[PDB]
RNA sequence: AUAGACAGCAGGACGGUGGCCAUGGAAGUCGGAAUCCGCUAAGGAGUGUGUAACAACUCACCUGCCGAAUCAACUAGCCCU
């Protein structure tokens, strides 16, 4: 029953925030079920992975502001795909290791690249490709001894901008993705405190 | 051969359509009822056949 | 061949059954009136759907056969070859006549038997399907298809009775617990609180 | 039923001037002036505000059908606001399998001559609607740029070109040849 | 050169063809050879199709065998096998115990799949009703009794 | 359905398991019956496209943006075919 599911979801989140006053808020978007699952099996007996609608998140805070008045500042802040993960014991050790929890995946499409990634010049063993794209964009690619080599070190991508479709497709073929889908930290709550 | 984006653009006006099973009228791909009074605006619609 | 069904649609004659005064009647097209799981116990198929006639007309034996096949075929597709039980509640007993005109006139015009029809009343049930509750939508849809084999208007009515019995579904379970409804094969037997006390003794023994 | 009141309000940019002569809407902007007459629809048009203008369309006691024209008028007015600010740019692409379609523009974008469509010795003379200028794209080949202030005139001009290049007596699933509208946009980008 | 392939074989029974022949023939090992050496690696399963994962390197290769969720059926259930032509509607089922369901769960816990015992016990019990097997009666009654 | 619907714009749509029988092939998707469970926001013994089988896409289901009603079936008047 949807009503029972909703009420069960409402009651379990209230008791969970009561149990753990230390939490990390993350953005779990473009990851899927396996990614939140994979975190779960790794952090099976240390932390819990939970989320849902922003509506019941704000309703839980409304229903518990009387017990904890330090939650009033989170009402408009909570936005997007929330990734509530709750800890109890450690602060800096969990912060580093969760920051270290990344899962390699396919090439991102639309996820901005705040940094430039250089491609080492080495043979990859591919068939013929049109050089009109390289000539127009201004990248010198030479066909030597069957493979392709680049002459001058040219920044292939722009830093801190929207990623282009051509770059994403080019990265997808070479199967080396510097940026991978996973859990990103955005905010922390601990007895009404904010930290980076 | 026709470039694929131009291949698709021309198909949007020639191929990707719906056909009435009473008056054969060409209809937009999201049609649910025919627009022709001669069939009584029937819901008997089928996709336009593809060459493939 | 057969005349079009429009020639015998209306109950124009007195009932003319196959009898000692009406010989040489060809056998009706419909012979199997019950199909599906006839054996299923009363409690297995509680949901019942009826096709109810809304006209006082004649339904030919061929028409009854076609609807039976049409409803059966779909129910096997939607619920299984044993997820229901279909009973045709009309038996063609009215013999229609034909005065064969082969190249004399209306002299001696009393015709010969041609076939059989089922004189249906407004509100008489034409065919019934009993299945599980979870298959109500299919029974309406199956009966919807069989409607196109009959002349006139028909209505599909989900009965509030339990299965093919004459007892309400909402109280059927209570009467069974109180031994006023003993499951007897397809249907049930009503236990009147009368008759020798020995029968009450066995029931409660 | 008959609904008592149904209104939709459209905003007006600071650089756009709209005057009403009854149900006639005159929209003036940087790119020019557009006039439309709405005498076929029994509605009430009002201008609201002085520091920032705002046009409201009112309909009293309308049936389901009369109710539908309220948004129709508002969309038409917003198109007129779009036309006089940014204009309309309908880009057409010529698709051909074997015979290239040769388009030459004459009379300053007023006449479009189409040659070698399907190999035919027939030259198609397509006259643009007034206020619509057709040109051949210089950035990309096989592309036509239709520019004008009235979406209806620009889009009808594109439709005239598109139905000029029609394949007859041939399987149109193959033989995908003609000039087709590929992009609908504006002369200026906001 | 390192290569990893993960294919399913019938195991004890030998089939005419599979999905591996176009993939194993080119590398150097015939589909018949790799079919037979895996078949003898199974040995006792006979009926069910066993999945095999193997790694191929420059010169030689190694193979390993993974079982199903609950494949200990022939030894636990005393039934005579049918012909190689199989049979029409076998509808196989019987009775099962408790010591072997935990043992495979214990071996599963060694392989660390999904979660731990408290939830994975119902995993095997649910599958047992799917095939038709029973732990000394219907599983729903057993599930209520243990919780 | 204001604990956020409907529309639209976007992500997930999982493990047992390729559930059982059958079939040369049948891995959710030729056929007949079963239609159950840790894992959450959800993910089915699958609404379709697709493969020899796969794979792949996609649907229900659910989440982000959004901010008031909306969806399905049926019925009978006039009108239309
Ligand atoms: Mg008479
Ligand atoms: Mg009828
Ligand atoms: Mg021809
Ligand atoms: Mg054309
Ligand atoms: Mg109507
Ligand atoms: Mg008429
Ligand atoms: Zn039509």
């Amino acid at each position: 029953d949807r009503a029972t599911w909703k009420s069960n979801y409402f009651l379990k989140i209230i008791q969970l925030l009561d149990d753990y006053p230390k939490c990390f808020i993350v953005g779990a978007d473009n990851v899927g079920s396996k990614q939140m699952q994979q975190i779960r099996m790794s952090l099976r007996g240390k932390a819990v992975v939970l989320m849902g609608k922003n509506t019941m998140m704000r309703k839980a805070i409304r229903g518990h502001l009387e017990n904890n008045p330090a939650l009033e500042k989170l009402l408009p802040h909570i936005r997007g795909n929330v990734g509530f993960v709750f800890t109890k014991e450690d602060l800096t050790e969990i912060r580093d290791m969760l920051l270290a929890n990344k899962v390699p995946a396919a090439a991102r499409a639309g996820a901005i690249a705040p940094c430039e990634v250089t491609v080492p010049a080495q043979n990859t063993g591919l068939g013929p490709e049109k050089t009109s794209f390289f000539q127009a964009l201004g990248i010198t690619t030479k066909i030597s001894r069957g493979t392709i080599e680049i002459l001058s070190d040219v920044q292939l991508i722009k830093t801190g901008d929207k990623v282009g479709a051509s770059e994403a497709t080019l990265l997808n073929m070479l199967n080396i993705s510097p940026f991978s889908f996973g859990l990103v930290i955005q905010q922390v709550f601990d007895n009404g405190s904010i930290y980076n | 051969i026709i470039e694929p984006s131009l291949r698709q653009l021309a198909q949007k006006y020639n191929c990707d359509k719906m056909i009435c099973r009473k008056c054969y009228a060409r209809l937009h791909p999201r049609a649910v009822n025919c627009r022709k009074k001669k069939c009584g605006h029937t819901n008997n619609l089928r996709p336009k056949k593809k060459v493939k | 061949g057969r005349r079009p069904a429009r020639c015998y649609r209306y109950c124009k004659n007195k009932p003319y059954p196959k009898s000692r005064f009406c010989r040489g009647v060809p056998d009706a097209k419909i012979r199997i009136f019950d199909l599906g799981r006839k054996k299923a116990k009363v409690d297995e198929f509680p949901l019942c759907g009826h096709m109810v006639s809304d006209e006082y007309e004649q339904l030919s034996s061929e028409a009854l056969e076609a609807a039976r096949i049409c409803a059966n075929k779909y129910m096997v597709k939607s619920c299984g070859k044993d997820g229901f039980h279909i009973r045709v509640r009309l038996h063609p007993f009215h013999v229609i006549r034909i005065n064969k005109m082969l190249s004399t006139g209306m002299r001696g015009a009393f015709g010969k038997p041609q076939g059989t029809v089922a004189r249906v009343h407004i509100g008489q049930v034409i065919m019934s399907i009993r299945t599980k509750l979870q298959n109500k939508e299919h029974v309406i849809e199956a009966l919807r298809r069989a409607k196109f084999k009959f002349p006139g208007r028909q209505k599909i009515h989900i009965s509030k009775k339990w299965g093919f019995t004459k007892f309400n579904a909402d109280e059927f379970e209570d009467m069974v617990a109180e031994k006023r409804l003993i499951p007897d094969g397809c249907g049930v037997k009503y236990i009147p609180s009368r008759g020798p006390l020995d029968k009450w003794r066995a029931l409660h023994s | 039923m008959k609904t008592i009141l149904s209104n939709q309000t459209v905003d007006i940019p600071e650089n756009v001037d709209i005057t009403l002569k009854g149900r006639t809407v005159i929209v003036k902007g940087p790119r020019g002036t557009l006039r439309r007459d709405f005498n076929h629809i029994n509605v009430e048009l009002s201008l609201l505000g002085k520091k920032k203008k705002r046009l409201r369309v009112d309909k009293w006691w309308g049936n389901r059908k009369e109710l539908a024209t309220v948004r129709t008028i508002c969309s038409h007015v917003q198109n007129m606001i779009k036309g006089v600010t940014l204009g309309f740019r309908y880009k057409m692409r010529s698709v051909y399998a074997h015979f290239p379609i040769n388009v030459v523009i004459q009379e300053n974008g007023s006449l479009v001559e189409i040659r070698n469509f399907l190999g035919e010795k027939y030259i198609r003379r397509v006259r643009m609607r007034p206020g619509v200028a057709c040109s051949v794209s210089q950035a990309q080949k096989d592309e036509l740029i239709l520019e004008g202030n009235d979406i209806e005139l620009v889009s009808n001009s594109a439709a005239l070109i598109q139905q000029a290049t029609t394949v007859k007596n041939k399987d149109i699933r193959k033989f995908l040849d003609g000039i087709y509208v590929s992009e609908k946009g504006t002369v200026q980008q906001a | 050169e390192i290569k990893v392939v993960y294919l399913r074989c019938t195991g004890g029974e030998v089939g005419a063809t599979s999905a591996l022949a176009p993939k194993i023939g080119p590398l150097g090992l015939s589909p018949k050879k790799v079919g037979d050496d895996i078949a003898k690696a199974t040995g006792d399963w006979k009926g069910l199709r066993i999945t095999v994962k193997l790694t191929i390197q420059n010169r030689q290769a190694q193979i390993e065998v993974v079982p199903s969720a609950s494949a200990l059926i022939i030894k636990a259930l005393k039934e005579p096998p049918r012909d190689r032509k199989k049979q029409k509607n076998i509808k196989h089922s019987g009775n099962i115990t408790f010591d072997e369901i935990v043992n495979i769960a214990r071996q599963m816990r060694h392989r660390s799949l999904a979660r731990e015992l408290s939830g994975t016990i119902k995993e095997i019990l649910g599958t047992a009703q799917s095939v038709g097997c029973n732990v000394d009666g219907r599983h729903p009654h057993d599930i209520i009794d243990d919780i």
